[PDB]
């Protein structure tokens, strides 16, 4: 079987070149065609292009002006280069071994046939987020809440990098506390929510304060949350 | 999007009506997994793919590419895309379809959903965020859809991958970045969480 893995050197800021590598194992790149695919949240699963040693190589009309696919025989790697990257180029990129066949529906001499390409081996894909994100402290907002239970929380918004810590009432309140993993936003900044489930009847008696700490920017915020 | 009971047969159509001779490929995409080739050249099957999966012939002209999966089983629960090659249509650079197949016979736990509106504090900062917190679901696969009033919203949506909770169920959160104007103008916003064929909805109004 063959294995493929898509990877970047790292972080892509707007108006920088996106450089991706597809490491191939268990086979040589010279025996096959190769394709790059991507899934941008703004759009669907799109074919970027394919490459081959013979010079049989084509790119998507929408990306042809910015993309370069290359073959590195020495390193057995398939390369993707995308100039002038923006948030619109964010998403997940796939490398795949591409096969081909001929759909012959008439006489070959009459050009009554065409070549089709299909991908039988895909990589897991790598995520690419284009941004100028740098060290930034979080903004903290209260998430306000008859009978039954109630969910009150704190929205820790737009920080970088990970991670942040959250407690309630300086650790006096740990029951029903659920801190969710942060989302990586198109801005390149992170956001997470910490919600504590409490009895509605308690809304008057007890006082609720979330304690947020973000080391990278030396930020400490205590946000009181009420209804 | 379709839901099928184990043993029953699934039918997924993809792409436009056919104009010339075709070579249709079908691809399977499970959550957080590499896609796979299930069908190529309309009906042909790569090694490993069982005869349960079958494709439609490229005749007659005007047909729609249909993928049939008989006697469905849990493993066949995934997104199904087709890549159509038509002798009379220009080469396609975006894969078609995207239909999700849910299999119904599985052990599971429905998600709990809490939706928060933007805080008055954030609004004073001229920004707005809807927070949809999803917890206690199993298996760990959900799809989140947002509704501004009655119309779907694609822009502004950020959704985390499911993460394992301490009680071995799953959690996830979806955020809708929104301008205060968008927030006030609309009658309401909805977070729609679909899990194993069933959707749970929460709505907040400014
Ligand atoms: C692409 O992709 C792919 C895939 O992916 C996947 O899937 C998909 C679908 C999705 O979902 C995603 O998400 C995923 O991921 C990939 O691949 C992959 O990879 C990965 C990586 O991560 C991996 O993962 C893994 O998983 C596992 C599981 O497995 C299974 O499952 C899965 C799913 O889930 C799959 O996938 C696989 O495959 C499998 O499956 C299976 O298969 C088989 C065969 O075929 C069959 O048969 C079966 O059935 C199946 N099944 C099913 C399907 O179900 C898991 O498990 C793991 O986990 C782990 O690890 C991690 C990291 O990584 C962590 O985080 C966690 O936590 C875990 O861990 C562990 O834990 C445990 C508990 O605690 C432990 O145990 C313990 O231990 C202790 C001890 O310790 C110690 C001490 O002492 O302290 C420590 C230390 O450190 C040490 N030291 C040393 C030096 O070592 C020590 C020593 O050892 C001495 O001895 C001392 O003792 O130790 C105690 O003992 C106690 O008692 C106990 O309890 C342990 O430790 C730990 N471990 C570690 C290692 O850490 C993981 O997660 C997977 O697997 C894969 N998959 C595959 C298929 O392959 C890839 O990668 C991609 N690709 C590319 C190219 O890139």
């Amino acid at each position: 079987q063959m294995q493929l893995q898509e990877s970047g050197p790292g972080l892509v800021k707007p108006s920088e070149t996106l450089s991706l590598t597809c490491s191939v194992s268990g086979a040589s790149i010279s025996d096959s065609y190769w394709s790059w695919i991507r899934r941008s949240p703004g759009k669907g699963l799109e074919w970027i292009g394919y490459v081959h040693k013979s010079g049989d190589t084509n790119y998507s009309p929408s990306l042809k002006s910015r993309v370069n696919l290359s073959l590195d025989t020495s390193k057995n790697q398939v390369s993707l280069s995308l100039v002038a990257a923006t948030a619109a180029d964010s998403g997940k990129y796939y490398c795949a071994r591409t096969l081909h066949g001929r759909r012959i529906y008439g006489i070959v001499a009459f050009n009554e046939w065409f070549t089709y390409f299909y991908m039988d081996v895909w990589g897991n894909g790598t995520q690419v987020t284009v941004s100028s994100a740098s060290t930034k402290g979080p903004s903290v907002f209260p998430l306000a809440p008859s009978g039954g239970t109630a969910a009150l929380g704190c929205l820790v918004k737009d920080y970088f990098p990970e991670p942040v810590t959250v407690s309630w009432n300086s650790g006096a309140l740990t029951s029903g506390v659920h801190t969710f993993p942060a989302v990586l936003q198109s801005s390149g900044l992170y956001s997470l929510s910490s919600v504590v489930t409490v009895p509605s009847s308690s809304l008057g008696t007890q006082t609720y304060i979330c304690n947020v700490n973000h080391k990278p920017s030396n930020t400490k915020v205590d946000k009181r949350v009420e209804p | 999007d379709i839901s099928v009971a184990p043993g029953e047969t699934a039918r997924i159509s993809c792409g436009e009506k056919s104009l010339g001779s075709r070579a249709v490929q079908w691809y399977q995409h499970r959550a957080g997994q590499a896609p796979s080739l299930i069908i190529y050249n309309n009906q042909d099957r790569p090694s490993g793919i069982p005869e349960r999966f079958s494709g439609s012939p490229d005749s007659p002209f005007g047909t729609t590419a249909t993928l049939t999966i008989t006697s469905v089983e849990a493993g066949d629960e995934a997104d199904y895309y087709c890549h159509i090659w038509d002798s009379r249509v220009p080469t396609k650079w975006v894969f078609g379809g995207g239909t999700t197949l849910t299999v119904l016979g599985q052990p599971k736990a429905a998600p709990s959903v809490t939706l928060f509106p933007p805080s008055s504090e954030e609004l004073q900062a001229n920004k707005a965020t809807l927070v949809c917190l999803i917890s206690d679901f199993y298996p760990g696969a959900v799809t989140v859809a947002w509704k501004a009033d009655s119309s779907p919203v694609k822009a502004g949506v950020e959704t985390t991958t499911p993460s394992k909770q301490s009680n071995n169920k799953y959690a996830a959160s979806s955020y809708l970045s929104l301008t205060p104007e968008q927030w006030k103008s609309h009658r309401s916003y909805s977070c729609q969480v679909t899990h194993e064929g069933s959707t749970v909805e929460k709505t907040v109004a400014p």
